[PDB]
RNA sequence: AAAAAAA
RNA sequence: GGCGACUCUCUGGUCUGUAACUGACGCUGAGGAGCGAAAGCGCGCCGUAAACGAUGAGUGCUAAGUGUUAGGGGGUUUCCGCCCCUUAGUGCUGCAGCUAACGCAUUAAGCACUCCGCCUGGGGAGU
């Protein structure tokens, strides 16, 4: 159960990188939970962010 | 409307008639119109209001008449009801209350007929005949009251005590686990009568415990003594005879890669990188077929058996052990001989030259599973400076695998990658430690090699167009993957296809996005659980499993009676070249005979394997009652949960111990909810447990809920 | 002639709908439990959701369809029968979506 | 709420049968077992006359033809109403059996008590009569109501 | 509970 | 009091670290001013609210154990890693002490000091 971010030394998540975020959402493409990801609460909300503002592009979906 | 109905009933009313669902219907009576199929409906539902016809619980329409019952086989219960499994798989269960037994037992085949009103969610139904009866043998614990014996059945399925008559005794005393032979059945109220036939022992002497399973099942036990004349007249070393018409590899290097444990080696194998880039895969298994010729004494004894089984403490083998860990083993440096698949295999892992043939080798050395994990993956300095002349080939064996496990998983073949048990015992048969039984590097590796002269032998086989023996692996239940795929939508994976026409690449889909999810083991589990198992053959029907059409166990005669048919038909075929019409006639004669056994035989070995298992994971959990261990929710019931361990121990939690509140069991989600507290208990949710209560003789661990 | 659609799906506990439509949502054809004739507990069951779906489907084959977007309303029991019905009759499915008000 | 043992009669001395000893007592008025005693070996002897058989051989078919195998079971859970299908345990198979017997028995239009219940068990063995109507009976009532159980 | 495959 | 889509513009406060500087420049604070529910009614006005963890504010001192949020240093660390000290906040247990008891317990209701609001039988009466 570890930090992606933390791990991998990753200090910013980019809207842009869409088969990064496509880790961390579902199959319907709500977004997953910090206690089913390992990934820390920090990253989470930055994480949380990301997707909204690709969901907004519509780089990821908001209902597959 | 009339008209309709009585064409539909006369068709219902064909001796080749099966029960069939509506689509089964419509397809069956080409039905090509919505209106006609308004018609079916509609005549369905008044057929089955009258009583003419009956809907399962499976939605499958049969005659009851014909019944006004179903055949099956009865699956009893320890509480003392019991379900109807019918013929027709494709059928759903019949419940049978424990008064409407009527003397029937586990396994026995009966005729039930259907009850019009049901109590519950599932269809009920009475015994009324019982045409074959199963249970001739019962194990047990011996009681001794002042004028009569009882015996106390292992099988708890048997709820009731065996009477034995004071002259059936035989000598056993209070205590004694005995085998007893039935002379009667319950009848009425009368319980079933017998005659002790062997005493095992007394109920607390070391090893008792697994010597009372061997007997449950009805394992073999100590070999026959013309067979063991036989082994004990064979040969320790190869006669110079014998290595005319056999290829020469001694010279070769060539290697065992098996458990430090292992004594019955099968297979030898060696890689050569060619220089266009392709691959030199030589396979070159245990030439049993030899030594255990047909209709001497070891075969009839190896064809009684089935396979080896492989319980916790023993191995009861399939052949001696002077022939299985002396001549026909490939034990280091010493001429074995041999049968061998010796494939050229390109860059996409194809297959594009085979030869199989008679060989002699020379083991280059025995490794073991853990010491080229060292070599290869934590590029151990001292192992590989031991070994230095073949970590080369290691390396090249490792390419080679990965290159067939590729072609493989692109072919469609489901990695079902689960966790599995391994207990540790001392030499008494106590239990030390329950591990992890990791599949490292080395494993797959030989697995794949294995697979690819398994997928080769039967290929070349099929061509020939010969009497063979095949595994086969059919396609899975429709409707118990009907609800496998429901299951799997709650949790959000959607499949793309249909339960009657699913291609196998489809489920690896669903257990690569579940890889590293909490949902994994139970989604992997519940996809199991619609799986039909793998049997063997004479026909060539493919293997769902691996995705292949063309499959056979060559690659272990030691304790695979099917395995030492193939090195025989080999013989047969191949370098004799008997391929004459008798030769073929007697084979096609037999093969399915051999099939359905040895088929039965393999599943006797699991369920007993299992069952020494669980016995000894029960023994390991019996000083840890009131510790508390973190787990994973494998299953939920109307009765409660079941929780998985992370050294894969399974234990349940009865819902009497869910004390914060009243709990309903939804089936569609998988799920105990709460009433009053909303708490939602899902399959594949991480819990606390602690343990409260453990029952050895009956296998049970209870837990009970510390938090989520 | 059209070849892409929707799937409209309706599960209520009462009841299963199916509408199947075009992509601007005119109405291709449609089914439902209470059309087939089923009556009461029966129109709730999953089984009469599955017989809805392929006879909204088999009327969609005639106007010519292939592919089907899936969208589902209400919690009742229908839904992952009725969408297996949809790929059984034949059309393929895209991908589905819970458009639950 | 443990089932009283049923109380152990001897076996009637003649026939060496327990069952004939349980028609005696089931025939007994105001513990005049003599009566019955005497009633039974009259009749028993009237049956081996005209048959030539022997009386336990017909009065045993006699008791199967009479004994019920499924019974009415009054069940009002909520409504219900339900005459729930029983299966007669083997001791009150046997009880219904003699009760029948005897109670139609008394009620024949023969003069003796003697001939009277020789000609029930004579019917009774020839699978007619009102005896074996009685069982007939119930079951067709149970075949009626046989929806519930 | 429940699959391959290995042993 | 509250404040949960995302983006952008403008703006407030907080914490950590080092001390480059300042050199007691602080604290509390009646009144007053501003903010401030459904409010209640014509956005304005209302101006009170379990607007009560029922616990003024500021500072210092006084066993522990454990969790989390944002940090700081060291340790090996490739990094991650885990390990440890330390800071600020937020939690659960638990001393000493305090309490009528329940409890509180370095987020004190403990031990001290400064300043403010407030209480003094119930009802009558928030008349």
């Amino acid at each position: 159960k570890v930090c992606y971010f933390t791990s991998n030394g990753i200090t910013h998540i980019d809207y842009k990188d869409v088969d990064l975020l496509k880790k961390f959402v579902s199959e319907r493409g709500k977004i997953l939970p910090r206690r089913v990801t390992g990934t820390n609460a920090k990253y989470q909300r930055k994480l949380t962010a990301a997707i909204k503002r690709a969901r907004q592009m519509a780089l990821l979906p908001y209902v597959s | 409307k009339e008209a309709f109905m009585e064409k539909l009933l006369s068709f219902m009313k064909e001796e080749a008639y099966k029960p069939l669902t509506v689509q089964e219907l419509e397809e069956m009576l080409n039905i090509t119109e919505a209106e006609e199929f308004k018609e079916l409906v509609k005549a369905l539902v008044a057929l089955e209001e009258k009583g003419l016809i009956v809907r399962t619980r499976s939605d499958r329409y049969g005659i009851p008449e014909k019944m006004n019952l179903i055949k099956g086989k009865i699956s009893a219960h320890a509480k003392g009801f019991a379900f109807l499994l019918p013929e027709d798989t494709s059928l759903s269960d019949v419940f049978i209350p424990p008064n409407e037994l009527n003397t029937a037992m586990n396994g026995d085949i009966v005729m039930v007929r259907l009850n019009s009103q049901s109590s519950g969610s599932r269809q009920e139904g009475t015994v009324i005949r019982i045409l074959e009866r199963a249970i001739q043998r019962v194990v047990g614990t011996y009681t001794e009251t002042r004028n009569f014996g009882f015996v106390i059945p292992d099988d708890k399925k048997i709820t009731s005590d065996i009477f034995i008559p004071k002259n059936g005794k035989n000598g056993a005393a209070e205590g004694h686990k005995v085998v007893v032979k039935l002379t009667s059945y319950p009848e009425g109220r009368m319980n079933a009568e017998g005659e002790v036939e062997t005493i095992l022992g007394h109920k607390n002497d070391p090893g008792i415990d697994i010597l009372s399973v061997i007997h449950k099942h009805g394992l073999p036990g100590e070999f026959p003594a013309d067979a063991m004349e036989q082994a004990s007249s064979t040969p320790d070393t190869i006669d110079e005879k014998d290595l005319k018409d056999r290829r020469d590899l001694r010279d070769q290097v060539i290697v065992t890669i098996d458990g430090a444990d292992a004594k019955d080696l099968d297979d030898a194998v060696t890689v050569t990188k060619l220089d266009d880039g392709s691959y030199k895969l030589g396979v070159h298994i245990a030439d049993v077929s030899h030594y255990v010729t047909e209709n001497s004494p070891i075969d009839k004894e190896a064809l009684e058996r089935g396979t080896s089984v492989y319980l916790v403490d023993r191995v009861i083998p399939m052949i001696p052990h002077r022939l299985s860990n002396g001549i026909c083993s490939l034990n280091p440096k010493v001429d074995r001989l041999t049968l061998s698949c010796e494939m050229t295999i390109n860059s996409q892992g194809q297959v594009t030259e085979h030869e199989i043939f008679q060989s002699v080798i020379k083991t280059t050395e025995r490794m073991t599973y853990s010491d080229v994990n060292k070599i290869l993956v934590d590029d151990d300095e001292e192992l590989k400076q031991k070994y230095e002349p073949l970590v080369p080939m290691f390396k090249d064996m490792e390419r080679l695998a990965q290159i067939l496990r590729d072609k493989r998983m692109d072919r469609g073949a489901v990695d079902f990658d689960f966790k599995e048990a391994k207990v540790l015992v001392d030499d008494e048969g106590a239990v030390k430690d329950v591990v992890i039984r990791e599949r490292s590097v080395a494993e797959k590796l030989i697995e794949e090699f294995m697979l690819v002269a398994n997928e080769t032998v039967a290929e070349h086989f099929h061509w020939m167009n010969v009497p063979f023996i095949y595994r086969i692996h059919e396609e899975p239940n429709a409707e118990k993957l009907q609800k496998f795929l429901e299951f799997v939508t709650t949790f959000g994976y959607v499949v793309k296809g249909t339960a009657g026409n699913i291609h196998p690449r489809a489920l690896q889909s669903i257990l690569d996005a579940v890889r590293d999810r909490p949902e994994e083991t139970v989604i992997s589990t519940v996809m199991l659980r619609s799986m039909k198992q793998a049997k063997y053959d004479p026909q060539s029907l493919g293997h769902f499993g691996l995705s292949t059409e063309f499959y056979t166990h060559f690659t272990s005669p030691i304790r695979r009676y099917p395995d030492l048919i193939v090195h025989r038909l080999i013989r047969t075929y191949l370098i004799n070249g008997k391929v004459d019409e008798a030769t073929q006639e007697k084979w096609a004669e037999r093969l399915p005979d051999i099939a359905e056994h040895t088929s039965s035989m393999e599943r006797r070995a699991v369920d007993a394997e299992r069952e020494t298992d669980d016995l000894k994971k029960a023994e390991y959990m019996l000083d840890k009652i009131g510790e508390e261990f973190d787990g994973m929710i494998s299953s939920v019931t109307n009765f409660g949960m079941f929780v998985e361990l992370p050294n894969t121990i399974e234990g349940l939690v009865h819902v009497s111990f869910m004390t914060d509140d009243y709990y309903r069991f939804d089936e569609q989600h998988f799920a105990m909810i709460g009433e009053r507290t909303g708490n939602v208990f899902r399959i594949g949710d991480e819990i606390t447990v602690k343990v409260v209560d453990v029952n050895k003789d009956e296998r049970n661990i209870d837990f009970e809920i510390v938090g989520m | 002639n059209i070849e892409s659609g929707i799937a409209h799906i309706r599960s209520t506990f009462n009841n299963t709908i199916v509408t199947i439509t075009d992509t601007h949502g005119n109405a291709i054809s449609w089914s439902s439990a209470g059309a087939l004739g089923f009556r009461g507990s029966r129109k709730s069951t999953p089984f009469a959701a599955q017989m809805a779906a392929e006879t909204a489907a088999k009327g969609s084959i005639e106007h010519g369809l292939k592919t089907l977007e899936v969208t589902v309303k209400g919690p009742g029991s229908g839904r992952e029968a009725a969408i297996r019905a949809l790929q059984a009759a034949g059309l393929e499915v895209t991908a589905i979506r819970d458009v639950t008000p | 709420k443990g089932p009283v043992a049923k109380r152990d009669v001897l076996p009637d001395p003649i026939y060496n049968s327990k069952l004939v000893s349980r028609l005696i007592n089931k025939m007994m008025i105001d513990g005049k077992k003599g009566k019955s005693q005497t009633i039974l070996y009259k009749s028993f002897d009237i049956i081996k006359e005209r048959t030539g058989n022997d009386a336990m051989e017909v009065f045993e078919q006699a008791l199967k033809n009479i004994m019920p195998v499924l019974e009415v079971k009054a069940r009002r859970v909520g409504g219900a109403n339900y005459q729930v299908p029983v299966e007669v345990r083997p001791e009150r198979r046997t009880t219904l059996g003699l009760r029948w017997l005897v109670n139609y028995a008394r009620l024949r239009g023969e003069k003796t008590m003697e001939e009277r219940l020789a000609n029930e068990i004579l019917d009774a063995a020839n699978n007619t009569g009102a005896a074996v109507k009685k069982r007939e009976d119930t079951h067709k009532m149970a075949e009626a109501n046989k929806a519930f159980a």
